[PDB]
């Protein structure tokens, strides 16, 4: 078994650990990844929600409550 | 094989092959997927470690 | 010094470097050359020991301990 990462997904995984440590948390919830990944210039995730339907201003608001 | 009398032990071997299928990025299951499944069994990993192939060397 | 190699000699030194990857090694030690030659059936190193009267089992154990 082997695990190989890229460049865009690598910086997002390392950024999720720093966000959970600066807010005094215990577990690494998966909701701490989509927030940092969305805040990117010309990100690939922004065009997904705008193509398959759904407003991008209401989905992100539901991640901060978690 | 002498110690042993669908097989109940075969169900665990086929279940481990599905886990390795989602590792090497293969949509199907070939011969290489069944090789790593034998090392996960506690009653089968001792044979490979007897000749001179440890966990890191495998 | 002019230390030119033949076609058969390059096939052994190049294979000895890749042989140490499976045995967990980070260096190319000269003791790995005799191990690769003994792992091949009907090799040149094995035919020499048969004419000089030498046990190939005791020799393989010596290079394995190093």
């Amino acid at each position: 078994s082997s695990m190989q990462f890229t460049d865009k997904a690598t910086e997002t995984l390392n950024a999720a650990a720093k966000y959970a440590a600066e807010n005094s948390h215990v577990q690494l919830h998966p909701s701490h990844v989509a927030v940092v990944m969305l805040d990117e210039e010309n990100s690939l995730f922004r065009s997904i929600l705008e193509k398959a339907g759904g407003d991008v201003v209401s989905i992100e608001r539901g991640f901060k409550k978690i | 094989m002498v110690r042993q009398p669908h097989s109940p032990e075969l169900a665990k071997l086929l279940h481990y092959a599905h886990e390795h299928m989602k590792k090497q990025r293969d949509l199907y299951i070939a011969q290489d997927h069944l090789i790593l499944a034998l090392a996960d069994l506690p009653s089968m990993a001792q044979v490979l470690k007897e000749g001179g192939v440890t966990k890191k060397s495998l």
